[PDB]
């Protein structure tokens, strides 16, 4: 729909200096979407926007820790 | 009757001022203190690369 | 509100005794029955080694360092799970 | 009772000025010295 | 719903507490709980200042609601005047078992 | 960077820092004026043998003493808050860069497109090359495109730090578990320095920040070469 | 006469230009001749001699206004002593530099500073006012 | 304030002694530590 | 007798004297720590070691100067000596609990000394922020000893506050309303209210830090859902009131000193001074996040804390102008205590105005955690609290001791200190504007000149401190006994003579109501 | 001889033994936390109890036995107790602040939700409701005790005070049982931290308040109180109502709203 | 408030009270010099005659000193006031501080 | 001889204060004009002049040729 | 129980010069000595523990 992605756009849900929840929300939305799409046999390519946003915003170590915990079964957010 | 200040005030003022100036000038100029003043108008720039 | 009771006239021990035995202790007895009724152990949930729980940044100053102060083996897992 | 009056309402003696000087030297001198000797202690450790 | 058994102050207060209680019943104030009411404070009608010794500090609030209090020793003898407003005070010494 | 014998702020590298300099000028004039007026009145009150020691009525002069300072405060607060809200307006960044504080160095992640990240350590004094600045140079600079709005996101992986660049008017604390955002825009190419600004242990004094601002095309090629 | 510590609750004498008539006389005990002078004071003051007037004054008061208000040389002592102890401070600083401080870093060496200064000009440190603004890049010299 | 003359006058010489002892009580112990810093560190 | 009098005291004057001796000894410790700071910074490079030993010294410097020098001297020392005398009371309300407030301080100080002796010290800043102060980055006993030192100092001052509030409300002459008590008494009452409300919150926060460090709580640890910034809120909810606690009794003494050496019977604008101290005390509880403008706070919150912080300048300016108006028309007596007070007025005003600069959160982005803040607060603390302490000490030393100081020596002492503290701190404004961080053991070379001058200034203040000890020795050595004191009609604390008897006001004052 | 009504207290060793007991308890906690040893702490706890015992013993001697508590002295003690309670309110306020800060903005580590993922809160309608009725009931019975005392009724004062203490003990035993049964612990993140530190300090204050009520019970048995002079009882009742109100805030905030 | 004339008249009346006592003389002068003014000659005249009725020569001299002091640096005021008082000074035999040498430091 | 004229005798302190508070104020307006002109205006003009014809690419090329950059030779 | 407050009032008001904390008799002295001995001995022990903890241990 809209490539030439440069970086994550301003998001009125998260307008202040603390962007922690912006990273978290896009991480959740990406993996929630990917679970939905790979369940119903659809295409994860529709989840790509959320993936781009959380990759731009989230520290590598947060993503890595959250990915490890998803694999371990200890991720405390709902997906 | 003249008190301590009438008798000694001039001497104390004169010697205190002279001593203070002499020892701060000496400390400031003679013992290797690096004041690091501005290079502006003082330092000739020199090739570094 | 005003409760729904309704006395006054001047102040007294007899009134506060009436409230102690007529309202306060009956309520304790009722809540004691309500409780001694929903009591009896509850089935413990699967252990999941969540990293925000079972925190250990320094051993506890008692026991083996790994048991909380009022550790209950039935419902308090260790960082490695329930005790066997 | 207790002693009253100048030099008597204090926990230290001012009856002799040189003994006083020694006591005041020890008193203020020990407080001023202590941080230097703690620094020394921390440097000598590691 | 009837019993006693709790002592009263009349029965059981002791020491200074009892002294104050008994003096208050008489309308007396040997321990200075109340503020004295001023007289007109002229030399003919000076404020009378009780004391158990030969001098007592007076504080003079010269006018109502002045925040500044004027303090001075009042001595046995002829009435003295507040050094700010001039109102007169005279010491009346006594013994204390008044 | 600062220079020897400097009295005031580093020259502004960003428009917001420009604004802060003029607001500081507006405010320091008031500081000087009030402090000098108090010193002078101290001298007016203290330089006469004339006396007047009876009770003085206060309420008229206390009106002056409250209303005039209230007006002065409003004269400071109005441009102050204007800058605050302007600093907060939406700006649309072209680039996001993260920095993570550590004991004792900074790491940087540029993950809009590729997995680019590296560590950035103070150059030790014994390894400075001639003309380099003691305690300020780093081994890997934060290269960035000039004349573009950049979102910096700041966090920490251990204790508190704080990521500062005085010539851009930047200081954002680095707090573990938190992602703080600031914006950066340099009017000029060059090298802009800062230092860790929250006490963080043994080498707090020795984990500096160096931004290297260059044209976009140089930044793109540098980025590709850092993969 | 002789003021005692045990008199603190009694009205006392003070010389203050804002309290010209103190609460007591400076001298309360009178010799035979001073008693006779106080009696003479009840008659016309025109019949008192100058010395008798002065003696009455000095019975009532300790110092005159001119005496109690006089200026002193104390400032010389204060300013001079303060400068002495400030001077003494520089002795401590000299001691510290000789015995406590080691060499400063090699970046203060004259050649290092010359090269650093050029590198600062090459990166246009503070080019609007603070540093490079003061360099003439056209004439290769510090602006006049 | 007014006061009595000193009951135990402290002459200029006595003041110089008191001042000197006081200053040495602050300076000597700190001076000894700072003089020997290198010994403590480079240890 | 000695043990009964000085270890078992129930006497407000002797306990005041104990606090003054304690605070003076702490002052020497805090001075030595401040000279180690300035020796480290007095030339470029490393003198002592890296930032750990350096910030152990900085941390202890602040705790000693605040909790063991200023608060004990102003509140325990001058408050205990003067408040009961100024209201004609026979002692404090709780004379025996008063003695425990005193004796909790040597153990508190011992815990702080122990902190710096064990492991590598608590190199945290006096703010003790986690995670640096947590059990991973500051493993071992030092930070827990600091926490416990603060607990004991906190209990001491909370009980002291209860004592002062009760004494001042309950033990005045029955005709004296609160609006007939002297300004220093007001200043102690307000300070005590601030202590009562703020210290329990500190106690909560540092107890949370203690359990995070030792009981596996995670109040401030994100891994458990905690937040380091919560600690900062709890700490500064106390810490801003704390700086007004440090200065309010100073304001009270300055009012008395300026009135007295102006030859006035009363300060200008008494009810405005009361209003101003109450307003400062109240506003002092709603401004704390001006210590957090760089933590990542929302813009509207920054706008509020900017504005609330500035408004404190209005009642504060009423007090400055009312001191000027007290001087106006005075028969000015240029005593050494008057000089301390005049220096206070000017230096406090300088530091207040740099506070106003900092209140602008947009400029504070650049100034925060730099030496501009250090300059702001040393103008209000080392040239405000310290100058009010020295003014009150030389003014009331004859009352406490019965002996006079040598006024020429005391003026010399003032002159040296005034030069020393301004050479120390004025250049730190330049260092802060040009970007030198706080809590640094070493600095980029450009900062050398101002750090050199600042360190030289600190040595001039050392010489003043050594001279102060000698001056006190000279007074007790010569034994010039006080005779008469002017203006007792409006300075009740002098009216029982110098020193006053052990028991005063055994017979209370007579005050009628009219 | 004084002619004011205030109490000049005899020189006393208990301020010093109390201060030293604070040094021993804090250095003792340090030794326990870091040097595996309880010795200093047990000495400090012992000297603290001895100090409190003798200090408050002496206050009873000075008042009931020596008559030094004039109305003016009593009025000072009333202010002192109110101010002390105010400081304790502000102490709990810090823990309530921590609780709301963490629960109103739950971080990602928790699951970004409150209660955190993996936390199973107690049912507020079970033993926590029972505890609420117990403390509220004890506020009624202590008011009965107060009115009986003012009406000169020794027997009903003792009966009502005994009931109040029994309820305080019941609350403490119930809370101890709930602590043991709770499936979460103090190490269970900020949920367990806020829960146990806030309710635990509250439980400590219930034990303190119950001990104070028991002191009043034995003084009453020894006839110390008159129908008009009984400030130790009033202070213990004020402290007891404070403990009740803190519980009500904990119940609403942590047990109910936070569940 | 009151005119200058009313102020002055009140103070003349104060010192002119025939049986004014020593305490009232001192209270009057010590209060008067607190104001932002040098007292008019007619006030000083009444105070000096009060001194005379109280047989107190020294206080009359002291009152002249304090007039001079209240003028501060305005050196023209005291010689004018002495000029205006000379008939009274001559009538009562009051010597000035200068005539007594009491202006010497 | 001639009599001395009557001088002003009342309100000398108030008159002195009035005169000097106005002079105090006049300083501040006179200072404010100086500080605005010597500092604040000078700064606005220095920034406006600097950027008026500023060529950022040219600045960059000078820096690049001087060798100062890691990313650009 | 019987009201024996009057007996205790006589005891604690006896004109014997004793401070209130010792006026109950020899048991007060014992309890005072136990308390002060534990405090002072405990404080010396705390200093020893500081000295031990101030140095690293193998
Ligand atoms: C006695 C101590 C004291 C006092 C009184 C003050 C008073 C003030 N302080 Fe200060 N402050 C500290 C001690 C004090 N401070 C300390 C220790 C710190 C740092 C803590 C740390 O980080 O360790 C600090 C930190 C600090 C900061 C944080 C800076 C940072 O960390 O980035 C700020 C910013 O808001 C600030 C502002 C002010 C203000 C506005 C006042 C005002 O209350 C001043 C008001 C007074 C005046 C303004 C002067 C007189 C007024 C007039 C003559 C009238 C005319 C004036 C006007 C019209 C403006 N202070
Ligand atoms: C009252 C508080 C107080 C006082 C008086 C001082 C006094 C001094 N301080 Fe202090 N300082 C702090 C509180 C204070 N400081 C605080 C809170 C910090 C921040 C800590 C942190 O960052 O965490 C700090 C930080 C600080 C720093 C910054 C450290 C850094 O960021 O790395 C520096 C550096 O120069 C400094 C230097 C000095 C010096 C040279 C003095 C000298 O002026 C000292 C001179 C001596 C005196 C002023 C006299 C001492 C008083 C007496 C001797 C009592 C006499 C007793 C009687 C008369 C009864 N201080
Ligand atoms: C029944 C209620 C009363 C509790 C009695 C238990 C002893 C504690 C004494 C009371 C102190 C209260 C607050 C102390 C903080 C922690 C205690 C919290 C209450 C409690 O008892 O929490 C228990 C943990 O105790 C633990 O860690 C034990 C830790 C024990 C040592 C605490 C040491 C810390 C003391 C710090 C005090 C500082 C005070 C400063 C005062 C301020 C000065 C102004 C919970 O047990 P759990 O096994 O984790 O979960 C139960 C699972 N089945
Ligand atoms: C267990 C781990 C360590 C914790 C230690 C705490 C342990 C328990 C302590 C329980 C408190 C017991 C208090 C007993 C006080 C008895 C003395 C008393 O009650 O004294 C009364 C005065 O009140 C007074 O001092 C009022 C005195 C105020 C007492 C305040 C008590 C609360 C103290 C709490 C300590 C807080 C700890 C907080 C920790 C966060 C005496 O006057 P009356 O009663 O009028 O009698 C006079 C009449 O007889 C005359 O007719
Ligand atoms: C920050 C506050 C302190 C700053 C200012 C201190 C001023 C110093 C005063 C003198 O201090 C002494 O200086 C000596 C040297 O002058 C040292 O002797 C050392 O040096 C001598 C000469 O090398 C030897 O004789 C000695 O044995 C050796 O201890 C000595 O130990 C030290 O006490
Ligand atoms: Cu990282 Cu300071
Ligand atoms: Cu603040
Ligand atoms: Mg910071
Ligand atoms: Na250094
Ligand atoms: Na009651
Ligand atoms: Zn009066």
């Amino acid at each position: 729909k809209i490539k030439n992605y440069q970086t994550a756009p301003f998001d009125s849900r998260f307008p202040n200096q603390n962007q922690t929840r912006n990273c978290w929300q896009n991480y959740l939305d990406f993996h929630r979407c990917e679970k939905a799409m790979t369940a119903k046999g659809g295409d994860v390519s529709v989840c790509e926007w959320y993936r781009r946003v959380y990759k731009s915003l989230c520290p590598i170590s947060w993503v890595s820790t959250w990915d490890d915990r998803r694999a371990e079964g200890t991720f405390p957010g709902k997906i | 009757a003249p008190d301590f200040h009438d008798k000694y005030g001039n001497a104390v003022l004169a010697s205190g001022a002279t001593f203070c100036v002499a020892v701060w000038v000496y400390m400031a100029t003679q013992i290797g203190i690096e004041w690091n003043p501005s290079p502006v108008g003082r330092v000739t720039p020199k090739e570094w690369r | 509100a005003s409760a729904a009771k309704g006395d006054h006239g001047g102040t007294g021990a007899r009134t506060w005794r009436f409230l102690t035995f007529g309202l306060a202790l009956p309520s304790v007895a009722l809540c004691t029955l309500n409780s001694w009724l929903h009591s009896g152990h509850r089935e413990r949930p699967a252990f999941i080694p969540y990293h925000h729980l079972r925190i250990r940044t320094k051993p506890f100053s008692w026991g083996d360092g790994n048991h909380t102060f009022f550790h209950n083996p039935r419902v308090n897992p260790l960082p490695t799970g329930y005790e066997k | 009772h207790y002693e009253e009056g100048p030099g008597k309402n204090i926990p230290f003696s001012v009856e002799n000025k040189w003994r006083l000087l020694a006591m005041m030297t020890l008193f203020f001198g020990s407080g001023f010295a202590a941080p230097f000797f703690i620094v020394r202690h921390q440097l000598l450790k590691k | 719903a009837s019993g006693g058994g709790v002592p009263t102050d009349e029965e059981q207060a002791t020491g200074l507490e009892r002294e104050v209680m008994l003096a208050a019943r008489k309308g007396q104030d040997p321990y200075n709980i109340l503020a004295p009411k001023a007289t007109s404070g002229t030399k003919e009608d000076p404020n009378l200042v009780p004391s158990i010794t030969n001098k007592r500090i007076v504080g003079c609030i010269c006018e109502e609601d002045n925040s500044t209090v004027i303090w001075f020793w009042l001595h046995k003898g002829e009435a003295q005047r507040c050094p700010s407003c001039g109102t007169h005070y005279k010491l009346v010494p006594h013994q204390l078992a008044h | 960077m600062a220079y020897p014998m400097q009295l005031g702020f580093q020259d502004a590298t960003s428009p917001i820092m420009e604004e802060l300099l003029h607001f500081h000028d507006h405010t320091l004039m008031i500081v000087f004026l009030i402090s000098s007026l108090v010193l002078y009145i101290i001298s007016l009150m203290l330089t006469t043998k004339l006396t007047h020691t009876s009770t003085m009525d206060a309420q008229e002069v206390e009106t002056i003493w409250t209303i005039l300072p209230a007006i002065i405060l409003i004269l400071i607060a109005l441009p102050s808050l204007r800058i605050l809200y302007m600093m907060d307006e939406i700006n649309n960044p072209s680039l996001t860069v993260k920095t993570m504080g550590h004991q004792w160095y900074w790491s940087y992640e540029y993950t809009d497109y590729e997995d680019l990240s590296f560590d950035s350590y103070m150059i030790p004094t014994s390894e400075l090359k001639p003309g380099e600045l003691r305690l300020l140079e780093v081994d890997n600079r934060v290269v960035l495109p000039m004349e573009m709005t950049i979102r910096m996101l700041v966090s920490s992986e251990d204790v508190l730090h704080s990521w500062a660049v005085p010539s851009l008017g930047l200081k954002t604390d680095a707090i573990p578990g938190r992602l703080n955002q600031t914006t950066l825009m340099s009017s000029r190419p060059g090298l802009y320095y800062g230092q860790c600004s929250e006490i963080c242990g043994s080498n707090h004094s020795f984990m500096p920040i160096v931004l290297e601002l260059v044209p976009l095309k140089y930044f793109e090629k540098w980025s590709a070469s850092m993969l | 006469s002789v003021v005692k510590s045990e008199d603190y609750a009694l009205p006392s004498y003070v010389d203050r230009r804002d309290y010209p008539l103190p609460d007591v006389a400076h001298v309360k005990n009178l010799s035979a001749s001073q008693k006779a002078l106080k009696e003479k004071e009840k008659a016309s003051w025109s019949s008192l001699s100058i010395d008798e007037k002065v003696e009455l004054y000095r019975l009532k008061f300790k110092e005159s206004f001119a005496e109690m208000n006089r200026s002193t040389n104390e400032w010389k002592t204060v300013v001079g002593a303060a400068m002495f102890f400030i001077g003494f401070t520089a002795l401590l600083l000299i001691w510290e530099k000789h015995y406590v401080y080691g060499p400063i870093p090699h970046t203060f060496e004259e050649e290092w500073v010359a090269k650093q200064t050029k590198r600062m000009l090459d990166m246009k440190v503070a080019p609007i006012q603070g540093f490079s603004a003061k360099w003439d890049y056209d004439k290769n010299e510090w602006k006049k | 304030i007014t006061a009595k003359p000193a009951k135990t006058p402290t002459s200029p010489k006595e003041q110089a002694i008191g001042l000197s002892v006081t200053f040495l009580s602050f300076l000597l112990p700190a001076g000894w530590v700072l003089y020997h810093l290198d010994n403590y560190k480079k240890s | 007798m000695f043990i009964n009098r000085w270890l078992f005291s129930t006497n407000h004057k002797d306990i005041g004297t104990l606090y003054l001796l304690f605070g003076a000894w702490a002052g020497m410790v805090g001075t030595a720590l401040s000279l180690l700071i300035r020796a480290e910074l007095g030339q470029p490079g490393t003198l002592l070691g890296d930032d750990q030993i350096y910030n152990v010294v900085v941390t202890a410097h602040a705790f000693v100067m605040i909790f063991f020098m200023v608060m004990p001297i102003m509140i325990g020392g001058f408050g205990n000596w003067l408040v009961p005398l100024m209201i004609g009371a026979p002692d404090m309300a709780f004379p025996r609990m008063n003695n425990m407030s005193f004796w909790l301080l040597p153990p508190s100080f011992l815990l702080l000394l122990a902190s710096s002796m064990v492991e590598a010290g608590a190199g945290t800043g006096w703010t003790v922020y986690p995670p640096l102060a947590g059990n991973l980055a500051h493993a071992g006993a030092s930070v827990d000893l600091t926490i416990f030192s603060l607990h004991l100092a906190g209990v001491s001052s909370i009980l002291g506050a209860i004592n002062f509030i009760t004494t001042i409300i309950n033990m005045k002459p029955p005709a004296m309303s609160q609006y007939q008590t002297p300004l220093f008494v007001w200043s102690v009452m307000i300070t005590a209210v601030l202590l009562l409300l703020s210290l329990p919150v500190l106690a909560a926060g540092i107890t949370m830090l203690l359990t995070d460090r030792n009981l596996n709580t995670t109040f401030f640890d994100p891994a458990g859902g905690g937040d380091p910034i919560l600690y900062q809120h709890l700490f500064w909810f106390f810490g801003h009131p704390e700086v007004y606690i440090l200065i309010l009794p100073g304001f009270g003494m300055i009012s008395h000193i300026v009135t007295y050496y102006s030859g006035k019977k009363e300060p200008f604008g008494y009810m405005g001074m009361v209003w101003a101290m109450m307003s400062i005390g109240f506003l002092g509880f709603i401004v704390w996040a001006h210590h957090m403008f760089t933590v990542g706070m929302d813009v509207d919150t920054r706008a509020y804390f900017t504005s609330a912080t500035m408004i404190i300048a209005i009642p504060t300016g009423v007090k400055v102008f009312s001191w000027l108006a007290t001087l106006h028309g005075g028969n000015i007596k240029w005593s050494p205590a008057m000089m301390w007070a005049l220096g206070f007025i000017f230096l406090f005003t300088v530091g207040g105005l740099t506070g106003i600069v900092l209140a602008n959160s947009s400029l504070d982005i650049v100034l925060h955690d730099t030496y501009y803040v250090v300059a702001h607060f040393h103008y209000v603390l080392s040239m405000g609290a310290v100058f009010a302490i020295m003014g009150g000490f030389v003014h009331w030393f004859p009352l406490f001791s019965g002996y006079t100081l040598n006024d020429t020596w005391a003026k010399i002492h003032f002159a040296i200190m005034f030069v020393g503290v301004n050479m120390t701190f004025f250049p730190q404004h330049f260092l802060g504007l040009s970007g030198m961080p706080r809590r640094y053991s070493d600095y980029p070379d450009a900062y050398t000149m101002w750090n050199t001058i600042s360190s030289m200034g600190s040595f001039i203040s050392l010489t003043a401190v050594m001279l102060m000890v000698f001056i006190i020795w000279e007074a007790f050595a010569s034994k010039r006994e006080v005779l008469t004191v002017d203006l007792t009609t409006t300075n009740l604390e002098w009216l029982n003579g110098c020193p006053p008897p052990y028991h005063t006001f055994e017979e209370p004052t007579y005050v009628n109501l009219k | 001889h004084q002619t004011h009504a205030y109490h000049m207290v005899n020189p006393s060793p208990w301020p010093l033994t109390g201060a030293l007991s604070a040094l021993l308890m804090t250095s003792g906690l340090t030794m326990w936390f870091h040097f595996n040893s309880m010795t200093l702490l047990m000495i400090g706890l012992t000297t603290n109890m001895l100090t409190m015992y003798q200090w408050w013993r002496d206050v009873i001697r000075e008042s009931t036995f020596q008559g030094h508590h004039t109305p003016a002295v009593q009025k000072g003690l009333r202010y002192g107790m109110i101010l002390f309670i105010i400081s304790e309110v502000l102490f709990f306020t810090g823990f309530f602040w921590a609780f709301y800060h963490s629960s109103l903005a739950p971080t990602p580590e928790l699951g970004g939700c409150w209660p955190p993922t993996g936390i199973h809160p107690l049912n507020p309608l079970e033993v926590p409701l029972l505890n609420t009725s117990v403390l509220l009931a004890s506020g009624v019975s202590i008011t009965w005790a107060h009115h009986s005392l003012m009406e000169g009724d020794r027997k009903h004062m003792l009966q009502a005070l005994f009931i109040t203490i029994t309820l305080g003990v019941y609350f403490t035993l119930l809370q101890a049982s709930e602590y043991y049964e709770a499936p979460f612990t103090i190490s269970d993140g900020v949920y367990g931290s806020t829960f146990f530190v806030a309710t635990g300090f509250h439980g400590l204050h219930v034990i303190i308040g119950s001990t104070f009520l028991i002191v009043c019970f034995f003084r009453q048995l020894k006839f110390h109180f008159t129908s008009n002079h009984h400030f130790g009882f009033e202070a213990a009742a004020w402290y007891w109502h404070f403990v009740d109100v803190v519980w009500l805030f904990l119940y609403v905030s942590i047990y109910w709203w936070g569940s | 408030h009151e005119t200058d004339e009313e102020f002055d008249a009140r103070w003349v009346t104060y010192f002119n009270k025939p049986d004014i006592d020593a305490w009232e003389l001192r209270k009057g002068m010590n209060t008067l010099v607190g104001y932002d003014l040098v007292p008019e000659p007619k006030i000083i005249d009444a105070a000096l005659r009060a001194c005379r009725r109280l047989n107190d020569f020294a206080s009359a001299v002291r009152i002249l000193e304090v007039v001079k002091d209240k003028a501060g640096p305005h050196k023209e005021i005291y010689p004018y006031v002495i000029q205006e008082l000379r008939p009274t000074l001559n009538e009562l035999g009051i010597s000035t501080p200068e005539e007594l040498g009491l202006d010497k430091v | 001889s001639t009599a001395l004229a009557k001088p002003q005798m009342r309100g000398l302190l108030a008159r002195r204060l009035r005169f000097h508070i106005v002079g105090a104020f006049m300083v501040s307006l006179g200072f404010a004009t100086f500080y605005k002109f010597a500092v604040a205006e000078k700064r606005k003009k220095a920034y406006a002049d600097f950027y008026r014809n500023y060529d950022s690419m040219k600045d960059f090329e000078e820096m690049r040729k001087a060798g100062i950059f890691q990313s650009a030779k | 129980f019987e009201n024996r407050v009057a007996e205790k009032q006589k005891l604690f008001q006896e004109d014997n010069g004793l401070p209130v904390h010792l006026k109950g008799g020899a048991t007060d002295n014992i309890l005072y000595r136990v308390t002060m001995t534990l405090c002072l001995g405990g404080t010396l022990y705390s200093l020893y523990c500081l000295g031990w903890a101030s140095f690293p241990h193998k």
